[PDB]
């Protein structure tokens, strides 16, 4: 775990970062998938 | 008339050989020099009564002091030619002023409403703000606070509400009853200048409890404010609105009290009867069966390092209808007032808002605008995210909305009234950017009467 200080004010802070963090992750996976998309028909135009 | 003081420690003092003193008794200590100073019972035993002098026990002698008990608590000394008055937390006068004569004598604590004889809040309060009058509407009646922070401008918007109150077509005039508990002599001029300067003294009646004065002086000031709104509303007609702040330093000062009693205390170091302390404050509102006044109470308190499970705003959330909550995000952007909508809601709006209340595109374009700002909002965090290559055409769009929605919707100035007409126009203007098919929760026979 990141070093910090245990406090109310740490707990929410780390709180609304995880919440960005994941739905950020939803986002970037979402264009992983989108340009395996774009890839695939691209690649096997290109063999 | 006792001249038998046994112990003193700090300000507070116990004096032996009493018979019938009664709780919250009212006292008054005669010292050796002939000083005269006023106390409050804390605590009595069948042999002894503890007391907190309101001055403090500095310089006391106790072989060669006196005190008298008066027998009675806290009372206001009512009457109506208080409007115009301001006052302190002890109901003694500040303004220097003629004297006023009570009509009656009531204790500051007051009695509780009978939930049945309590009526519904039906009319509609247009405080002159988008963000409040639009998505989270007051009522004559309600129990509506302001979760504000440390540094957070809630003295510009307190002094705002209570300038620009107003009820439609009543032809009554509007009474506020404003109680500033434990503030700094700075925002107390703030208040009471800003209240003279605009003519809202000639309505208003001011109880003004500072920061240095007794913590028993702070407790009783919103007792002391809810008594004359009590008087003023329900025994002569009057629609009353009591606004309050700062909530928390009422809080620190049962603390005082609660660890002078040796209580140990509750959840977050606070006391446990703490639930039923600020509901009985919050609970004496609401219009009455039979009786035409009404009082409205808007409570402002600051949270503690900006955390909402805290027990003030914990607490006050299970008591009042709603929170008008402030951001620091949105003051440090320029936002006035930093209102933020997202977090807020209040649980009356939908009797307030509607044809007759105020238009019939009230309760539409409030939940239609609430779901742009937080398409806009995610739409802009996706520009940071994915960049603005990924945004389309429509994402551009609702993230251009947020930002105007921020700065020229909720951003307004603490010195700007907006009618409801304004407020609602403004709304549909700043929803024509998006188009039709974005705008879903309105329907189009609504949608093509207003739509620019």
């Amino acid at each position: 775990r990141l070093n910090v200080n245990p406090t109310r004010m740490e707990l929410t802070r780390l709180k609304k970062q995880l919440t960005t963090a994941t739905r950020g992750h939803k986002l970037l996976k979402d264009k992983q998938d989108e340009l395996m998309r774009q890839f695939i028909l691209l690649i096997r135009k290109n063999n | 008339e006792y001249r038998t003081i046994k112990e003193v420690v700090g300000p507070l003092m116990a004096v032996e050989k009493v018979s019938g003193v009664k709780y919250e008794e009212l006292i008054e200590v005669r010292m050796q020099n002939g000083e005269i100073r006023r106390g409050q019972v804390l605590e009595v035993q069948e042999d002894k009564a503890m007391v907190q002098i309101f001055e403090g026990t500095s310089g006391i002698n106790l072989k060669n002091s006196s005190v008298r008990f008066l027998g009675h608590p806290l009372q206001l000394g009512v009457s109506e030619d208080m409007i115009g008055r301001v006052f302190d937390g002890l109901g003694r006068p500040k303004d220097n002023g003629p004297e006023i004569l009570p009509e009656k004598y009531l204790d500051i604590n007051g009695e509780v409403i009978n939930p049945i004889a309590r009526d519904y809040p039906d009319e509609f309060i247009q405080t002159g703000i988008s963000a409040i009058d639009h998505l989270n509407t007051l009522v004559r009646g309600q129990k509506l606070p302001v979760f504000s922070g440390s540094g957070l401008p809630h003295k510009e918007l307190a002094a705002q509400i209570a300038r620009q109150a107003t009820v439609l077509d009543s032809s009554d005039d509007f009474a506020v009853v404003f109680a500033a508990i434990g503030i700094t002599f700075e925002e107390a001029e703030f208040f009471m200048e800003d209240f003279r300067q605009t003519g809202a003294i000639d309505r208003s009646v001011m109880f003004m409890n500072l920061a240095n004065d007794p913590a028993i002086e702070r407790i009783a000031t919103p007792r002391m404010a809810l008594t004359a709104a009590e008087y003023l509303a329900y025994e002569k007609g009057m629609h009353v609105l009591v606004i309050m702040t700062d909530m928390t330093n009422y809080a620190e000062a049962l603390r005082e009290i609660s660890a002078a009693r040796r209580e140990v205390p509750g959840r977050r170091g606070y006391p446990g009867y703490l639930y039923t302390n600020l509901a009985t404050l919050f609970e004496r509102a609401g219009r009455i069966r039979g009786l035409k006044g009404s009082v409205t109470q808007i409570p402002i308190l600051t949270m503690p390092e900006d955390d909402k499970t805290h027990p003030i705003p914990d607490l006050t959330g299970y008591i009042t209808e709603g929170q008008i909550i402030l951001t620091r995000e949105l003051y440090k952007s320029g936002i006035q007032p930093p209102i933020d909508v997202l977090p807020s809601l209040s649980r009356l709006k939908d009797k307030g808002t509607g044809a007759g209340k105020t238009r019939e595109d009230h309760a539409a374009t409030m939940n239609q605008l609430f779901a742009a700002y937080a398409q806009g909002k995610q739409a802009k965090e996706l520009a940071v995210v994915l960049g603005e290559s990924a945004l389309s055409d429509i994402d551009k769009i609702y993230a251009k909305f947020a930002e105007r929605f921020e700065n020229e919707y909720v951003n307004q100035g603490f010195y700007t009234n907006r009618t409801i007409t304004e407020t609602l126009d403004l709304g549909w203007e700043l929803l024509a950017m998006l188009p039709r098919t974005e705008l879903k929760r309105i329907k189009d026979d609504l949608l093509d009467k207003y739509l620019p």
